[PDB]
């Protein structure tokens, strides 16, 4: 009843200010965190979310959950945007980052209600963040056994760990070995665009295969492609961007004829031009001819009578991979074809995996790409499998170039809280209530790694506190025995960068929330 | 009819849907209660639309049908039939319902053969007479030799109860039915055996009270227990007597006279109680309520008084105490008193009741019915009512027939043997009567889950060559001797099932046209 | 031989189970 | 609370939060299992030789009665995200193997049903899912222990015909129990590639025409197309066919580009009239010079061509479709010729008697080829007294063709009739107690679930499942485990070796693996976020 001037300042704008607005902003962050609280750890559960199309997605990755929640609260969006970054920078840093960032605010929530201006909180968050990050660098371990079985084992252990919290139980040795070896097929850019994953329905997880070469799905064909046998033991591959239709035109020409002699000559010329191109393709050995452009009926029969195979309408993404897989080049014009532009492989066959036809290439020793073929009993089943392969490849790619790893589980988070407590007990004044709050939030990881599957959370956390304060700092939470286990000796390792970036992103998220005092929402929304 | 309609808001059906919808709607009644026929049938729950829905679980066809709310004007014919069967004998209500339905089903099939409806009716009349003789010639009599008569009552009680909730409690409730009736030795009032329903304990924990229980606990300032009490019952006024002058006022010059009259008012109430007490009594039951003033006078006299035990409670007490209503007391020497041993109160189901034990000439009893749930209590009560109603008549007409389908096959045999001596125009209808009679042992076997294809063939084959006592053995799934097994039914119950189904069924066959008046109060 | 056969196809085929489920819903309510 | 904060202000997290629903607990898990019971109760009614049919009414009013689970489950209107996955399970089995369209739903349902008690015992939902893997490995390993075959795919096709009889015995075509079993064997073995063990699905075409009876279904060593001779008086019989396959219209050649012929003088007008007449004569004589006596054309004819076809005694048909001319050229050993001027005798097809068949009062004029030369394609011609039995017959023969292909892919078989399922259940039970660390309850639940198949088979066969299961399971232990199953009529004894009940090894291996994986992906869920009303 108060803002009732004779002339309004703006229009109809909502505005909140002060302590209830900060509490509301923190509360929104606590609620959105609920979407991932049960997804952490090897015994996390999956979520089923239905979109407006009626299609469900089943997943447990934070980078897929938070994007489907239809968040509108200005503050809750903060914990989503930081997931967008961690998806690129880290990969594993999804559920753990969201939960820690939310806890950073919960620990100070009971204090921000009664004074304690955010200006002092933000400075303490920055101090504690720098302390925690430096501590990781001082404890991470490396190896000196590069280009030996010791590095292969490191990468395999990184892959088997990366495959945790997926729809994977006994297939870790099956997928992990192929992920490590698939990446070693790449050049020294390790560009992920060189690894394809394709889903073929039918069969179990263990029936998947890693193909050194490429394959295409045999798209729209014409009458005559039931012919051309699919048995080749040493084919050459021509990748062309040439039109092989009779109706190919320049779209701007008109052929004006004044006599019958030229009438027939044009009719014959149109057929002769097509045959000229086909004869130039021949005499090359390119028994396999592929193009992104149509290949018409006349060419299909020409190739059949010449004992050649062709297939058109191949997407550019597969032609580029085919070029890199077969070791050749892609030529647009046929007027300059030679043996020096063709690809080569040993086996080219059309198989029937899952009932659908697939044309596989293999046998090229200079294959810079590969394709992993997934088999499964459902669309969603394979879709979740594909996601598990993308993360495992990402962790292995990074582990090859950065061998600095830390203990998994909550082992590092307990040591970080130990270091911060040792710091805080040497600092006088208000900082004791702020550095400690940062440290206390760090236990959300070993807590949730127990709450989602029992393990007597109260006492097993007390054990971690007793052990880390007296002995080693690599102790975490086992899954098989409901007690403490040494993650270092068990080789439960994660790249050091996962936690370093998690601390940075979680700290910045907190500073974005506590630094806001006012929210202004324009009324114009149509 | 549909062309050139001259009706206001009414309609009619002729020769096309009138009989079709009548047969469908009526025959459906049989299928409803069909599942309740025999010792292995399942029970129904009937639900209301709301407003204290008062859920009822029951087996008996009469209690099912009377709560359905049948709207079809032809189906109502069989509903009323089942009411009459319940009112007359109190048993066989399912059997007569399904028998009439099966007769009607056959009639529709006979119409499809282009048999005139009057020929079908005529054939059923002849077949009915044949069946009546089969029952008359097969009746079993019981006269003297009481050691055999009592066994017959145990067989009749067991048969009726076997079809109700009280299945595996036969060793308790069979005696409660037979002995309660035998103790009456008089008119079948069916009110001299009272049932009190209490929660707590199992059905097997029910028992028969040798005496008589009253409600309305023993007063305020009155003895709680007197040995060798003399009992007086009454139907008189305790207070506000307003003696018989209508339009009389007290009109005085001062309030002193009002106080003096008030004393006179109490003096006459004192005299009234003294006139009752001169009888020499220990226990006083009055239908009308007892007010504060006579309650003190009876207490001071050492005599208990019960107020308003029930409207008919005093009449029931008269029969079990051997006294008289005594609505007026002016000649104590002409008033008969009762006598008992104990008037103590007993605790039954956390409720104190007044127990008159050892009462002379006690031609009445009370059954104390215990159960876990209210649905158990209500269905168990009905089971007692049904068995007592049949027994109260069996002790008057000792003729019985053999059950288990035996009587039904005997009736079907007589109809078949005579139908084959008649010309085809009518024999086809008499045979249909016998076919309906044989549906009853078929339904009984089918509800239990027995191979009726063999039980019916074996039972008919048995009765084709003597074996006039053969019937269904519902324990093993075979054919047995009804006399040895002890499976019998009251003659009157079986007679009425035969006659009622035949008489009611004709009502439907005679109708070719239904005229339906315009409805009222439907908007 | 199977010594007989009986086809049970009627409304009780579902009630015999529906009544049990309703009772379970309350039985667990106060667990 | 949502839409109300402790300060009296609205509290809004996600768009239209008041129209959402979330319930996690154990209720998401019980809801998933309960919904699966509704699915299992459907398919269990069509399992075994007495399986009952379903009538499916489509959204447009069309009605078809089928037994094939692929046709039943694919026509559902179920709006439940997990029940939809139960349909995908039957799809994966149909695509890989093509047999167990009923079995994988019944088995997967039993695993979900038996799992219900395990949650109530307090066993972690994921430990249940993992426990099924430990038991499943046992059943799979023993499944491959008992297997033998004498099929060589040369002449000793007796067990191959028997396999087709086992599959077809469940369908509505038992009036042709033998006839269709033999058709299916002959259809595949005449086109299958013995070198690679591959069978190309395009080499067996299935056609049909309403009328007659199932007993009139024949296997034609050739192709069937819609015949429509361009000239109505053209003879309808060719005894020795020399077939020209042409993809050019019988009209004067035209350019594909913009032409716009300029005509100025009368000499130009009249000269063109002559030149065009000659083109009609040349295009026909170019066929006769090759010795051809039957032309089959993708395109139509000009009126001028029909007369020339008559005078040159050259029968031909018109407007034969893409896949029809493709199959004809392959079946007859010929090649498709682009133009008239490219015709040569070397590209002609060779075939025997060519005839068209008239059916009753109709004008269908269907092709029959009597003789062929080393054809690698066959056509099945299905008859029937109504549209429904013919469409079901198409699926019945499809299943028979699929199990033949499966034996060619892998010639290892097992004994059916429930013998494999009961034996697996017994094997898992024996190892379920080696060792009962945590998973004792889960491994036993798996063994019990395996019995859902002989139990449902017993019910549909009219037997009591307790009286039947207790006898067979005892007999398989008291003596060295025979291939002892169950049946409805018993056929004497239940020895599967004497009843010849043959099923494929790779079929059952997929049924166990695919059912197990489907159960896992729907147990490990505890949160469903489905939207409600639009507004």
């Amino acid at each position: 009843m108060m803002p009732t001037p004779v002339i309004l300042l703006k229009e109809g704008t909502d505005s909140s200010q002060g302590i209830p607005q900060l509490v509301s902003n923190i509360s929104a962050c606590q609620v959105i965190a609920e979407a991932v609280r049960t997804t952490l750890g090897p015994r996390g559960m999956d979520k089923l979310i239905v979109d407006g199309r009626g299609k469900a997605t089943i997943s447990n990755d934070g980078a897929t959950i938070l994007k489907l929640l239809d968040v509108v609260h200005p503050a809750a969006k903060t914990l989503v945007d930081i997931a967008k970054s961690q998806d690129a920078e880290v990969g594993d840093g999804t559920t753990s980052v969201t939960l820690l960032a939310a806890e950073f605010l919960k620990q100070v929530k009971p204090y921000v209600e009664e004074g304690l201006h955010p200006q002092i909180i933000i400075r303490a968050f920055r101090t504690a963040t720098q302390l925690a990050v430096n501590k990781i660098k001082e404890i991470a371990v490396t190896v000196k056994k590069a280009d030996k079985v010791e590095q292969r084992k490191l990468l395999e252990k990184c892959a088997m760990t990366a495959l945790s919290s997926k729809l994977i139980s006994q297939q870790k040795a099956f997928f992990a070995k192929m992920v490590v070896d698939a990446v070693m097929m790449l050049d020294d850019l390790l560009q992920l665009k060189m690894i394809g994953i394709k889903k073929v329905q039918g069969g179990a997880l263990e029936d998947s295969q890693l193909v050194a070469g490429v394959a295409f799905k045999k798209t729209f064909s014409y009458a005559g492609f039931e012919m051309q046998p699919k048995k080749y033991h040493n084919p050459k591959i021509a990748l062309l961007n040439v039109e092989l239709e009779l109706k190919a035109e320049k779209d701007n020409a008109e052929i004006r004829v004044h006599t019958v002699e030229d009438y027939q000559a044009i009719v014959d010329a149109e057929w002769n031009i097509l045959y000229d191109k086909l004869e130039k393709i021949h005499h090359s050995g390119a028994k396999v001819v592929s193009s992104k452009l149509p290949i018409g009926d006349v060419a299909t029969q020409y190739f059949a009578d010449r004992d050649m195979f062709c297939a058109g309408r191949v997407p550019e993404e597969d032609l580029k991979r085919t070029m890199m897989a077969c070791g050749g080049s892609i030529q647009t014009s046929v007027n300059a074809l030679s043996a020096d532009v063709l690809g080569r492989c040993q086996v080219f066959e059309e198989t029937q995996i899952g009932g659908e036809r697939y044309n596989f290439f293999t046998g090229c020793p200079k294959a810079k790409t590969c394709t992993f073929i997934l088999r499964g009993g459902a669309e969603q089943f394979m879709e979740e499998t594909e996601r598990s392969l993308h993360d495992a490849i990402m962790i292995v790619r990074r582990a090859i170039k950065n061998d600095s790893v830390v203990a998994g589980g909550g082992a590092i988070e307990m040591e970080l809280s130990k270091y911060l407590r040792d710091y805080s007990r040497t600092i006088p004044g208000k900082q004791q209530l702020l550095i400690g709050a940062y440290a206390k939030a760090l236990e959300i990881i070993p807590r949730q790694l127990c709450d989602n599957a029992g393990f007597d959370a109260t006492n097993i956390l007390n054990k971690l506190r007793a052990r880390h304060a007296q002995g080693g700092t690599w102790y975490g939470v086992d899954i098989n025995n409901e007690d403490i286990a040494d993650n270092f000796e068990a080789f439960v390792w994660e790249p050091a960068m996962v936690r370093i970036n998690a601390l940075t992103a979680a700290s910045e998220a907190a500073c974005l929330i506590v630094s806001v005092d006012e929210t202004i929402k324009n009324p114009r929304s149509t | 009819a549909p062309v050139n309609i001259f009706k206001a808001g009414a309609d009619e059906e002729r020769a096309e849907t009138a009989r079709l919808t009548s047969f469908i709607g009526a025959i459906a009644i049989g299928d409803l209660v069909k599942s309740t026929l025999g010792p292995k049938g399942m029970d129904k729950i009937l639900l209301s639309s709301g407003r204290d829905a008062s859920l009822m679980v029951t087996n008996d066809g009469a209690t099912i049908l009377k709560n359905i709310g049948v709207d079809n004007p032809a189906a109502k014919v069989l509903v009323d039939m089942s009411r009459v069967q319940d009112d007359e004998v109190g048993d066989g209500t399912t059997s007569v319902t399904v028998l009439a339905a099966e007769l009607l089903r056959e009639a529709e099939s006979l119409i499809a053969k282009k048999i005139h409806p009057q020929t079908i009716i005529a054939g059923w009349r002849e077949a009915t007479k044949a069946a009546r003789e089969a029952l008359l010639s097969s009746a079993v009599d019981h006269g003297s030799d009481e050691v055999k008569f009592r066994q017959d009552l145990m067989n009749i009680a067991g048969t009726t109860l076997s079809s109700k909730l009280l299945t595996h409690h036969k060793d308790h409730f069979t005696k409660l039915a037979v002995e309660a009736v035998l103790r009456l030795k008089g008119s079948g009032n069916l009110e001299a055996i009272h049932i009190i329903k209490k929660l707590g304990g199992s059905l097997a924990d029910s028992y028969l009270d040798e005496g008589f229980l009253l409600d309305k606990k023993i007063g305020v300032n009155q003895p709680k227990r007197i040995e060798n009490a003399k009992i007086l019952i009454a139907n008189t006024g305790m207070d506000t007597d307003k003696i018989k002058i209508f339009g009389s006022r007290v009109r005085v010059d001062s309030t002193a006279k009002v106080a003096e009259i008030e004393h006179a008012e109490k003096e006459k109430m004192k005299e009234k109680v003294e006139r009752i007490l001169k009888h020499g009594i220990n226990c006083f039951i009055n239908r009308q309520l007892i007010y504060n003033y006579p309650e003190q006078l009876f207490g001071a006299a050492g005599v208990m008084a019960i107020e308003h035990a029930d409207f008919a409670g005093v009449e029931r007490l008269a029969l079990v105490t051997g006294g008289e209503i005594a609505s007026t007391f002016d000649h104590p020497e002409l008033v008969k008193l009762g006598s008992c041993k104990l008037i103590e109160e007993v605790m039954i189901g956390e409720d104190k009741l007044i127990h008159f034990s050892g009462v002379a000439l006690g031609e009445a009893c009370t059954i104390v019915l215990r159960g876990a749930t209210q649905q158990i209590l209500d269905e168990a009560e009905r089971s007692l009512h049904d068995a007592l109603c049949v027994l109260a008549q069996t002790v008057k007409d000792s003729r019985t027939v053999y059950g288990g389908g035996c009587s039904e096959m005997l009736m079907a045999h007589a109809v078949t043997q005579l139908a084959n001596r008649t010309p085809g125009k009518e024999a086809v209808a008499m045979e249909s009567y016998a076919k309906a009679l044989r549906m009853l042992p078929t339904i009984i076997a089918d509800n239990a889950g027995y191979d009726s294809a063999d039980l019916v063939a074996q039972l008919r084959a048995a009765h084709s060559e003597g074996n006039t006592t053969a019937g269904l053995d519902m324990r093993e799934g075979t054919i047995g001797d009804m006399a040895i097994l002890g499976i019998t039914e009251s003659f009157q119950v079986k007679r009425q099932v035969l006659l009622s189904a035949a008489e009611a069924a004709e009502v439907i066959l005679r109708v070719d046209n239904i005229i339906k008046a315009a409805p009222r109060k439907r908007v | 031989r199977g010594k007989g056969a009986y086809q049970d196809r009627d409304k009780p085929a579902q009630i015999r189970f529906s009544n049990i489920s309703a009772a379970k819903a309350v039985a667990d309510a106060i667990r | 609370t949502l839409a109300f904060d402790e300060y009296g202000r609205p509290f809004l997290i996600i768009k239209d939060q008041d129209r959402k629903s979330r319930l996690m607990g154990l209720e998401a898990l019980k809801s998933h299992i309960m919904a699966a019971k509704a699915v299992a109760n459907t398919m269990r009614t069509s399992l075994g030789p007495n399986g009952l049919d379903k009538m499916m009414v489509d959204k447009d009013g069309d009605v078809t009665v089928t037994n094939d689970g692929a046709t039943i489950l694919s026509m559902m209107d179920v709006d439940h995200q997990i029940a939809k996955l139960m349909v995908e399970l039957s799809k994966s089995q149909d695509d890989e193997i093509g047999d167990g369209t009923t079995g994988v739903v019944v088995l997967a349902g039993a695993l979900l049903e038996e799992a219900e008690q395990l949650l109530d015992r307090g066993i972690h939902p994921i430990r249940i899912a993992d426990g099924y893997e430990q038991a499943a490995r046992v059943a799979i390993e023993h499944l491959d222990k008992i297997s033998d075959s004498v099929l060589v795919d040369i002449k000793d096709t007796e067990p191959l015909i028997q396999t087709a009889k086992t599959t077809l015995g469940s369908k509505v075509v038992n009036s042709c129990h033998r006839q269709m079993a033999e058709i299916a064997v002959n259809a595949v073995l005449t086109v299958a590639d013995m070198e690679r063990r591959d069978v190309d699905f395009e080499l067996i075409k299935v056609e049909g025409k309403v009328g007659g009876r199932l007993e009139d279904t024949k296997l034609i060593k050739g192709v069937i197309v819609d015949k429509d001779f361009s000239h109505p008086q053209m003879p309808k019989k060719v005894e020795d066919a020399k077939i020209a396959i042409l993809t050019c219209p019988f009209e004067p050649p035209k350019p594909k580009t913009k032409h716009k012929l300029d005509v100025t003088s009368v000499e130009d007008y009249k000269a063109l009239q002559k030149y065009e007449k000659e083109k009609f004569e040349e295009m026909i004589q170019q066929i006769k010079e090759t010795g051809a006596n039957l032309a089959i054309c993708q395109w139509g004819f000009d009126d001028e061509a029909n007369h020339l076809l008559l005078q040159n005694n050259l029968p031909a048909v018109r407007w034969v479709g893409g896949p029809e001319i493709e199959l004809i050229a392959i079946a007859t050993g010929g090649r498709i010729v682009p133009r008239f001027s490219e015709l040569t005798a070397e590209k002609l097809g060779f075939a025997g008697l060519v005839q068209e068949i008239s059916f009753g009062t109709t004008k269908d004029k269907m092709l029959v080829i009597e003789q062929c030369k080393n054809s690698r394609a066959v056509t099945i011609f299905i008859r029937g007294g109504n549209k429904m039995i013919i469409e079901e017959a198409k699926r019945s023969l499809h299943d028979a063709l699929c199990v033949i292909r499966n034996l060619i892919r892998d010639n290892r078989v097992v004994y059916g009739g429930g013998a494999a399922e009961i034996s697996c259940a017994l094997a898992v039970s024996q190892e379920a107690d080696k060792c009962p660390t945590l998973e004792q309850y889960a491994m036993r639940a798996f063994a019990d679930a395996l019995e859902v198949i002989p139990m449902a088979l017993s019910e549909n066969s009219g037997m009591n499942p307790i009286q039947t299961m207790t006898e067979v399971r005892a007999r398989q232990v008291k003596e060295m485990n025979p291939a002892l199953g169950i049946d409805c009529l018993h056929k004497g004894t239940n020895d599967m070796k004497q009843q010849h009940v043959i099923e494929t090894l790779i079929g059952k291996k997929q049924q166990i693996s695919l059912a197990t994986q489907m159960v896992r992906m729907i147990l490990k869920i505890d949160d469903i976020r489905k939207p409600g009303e639009s507004e």
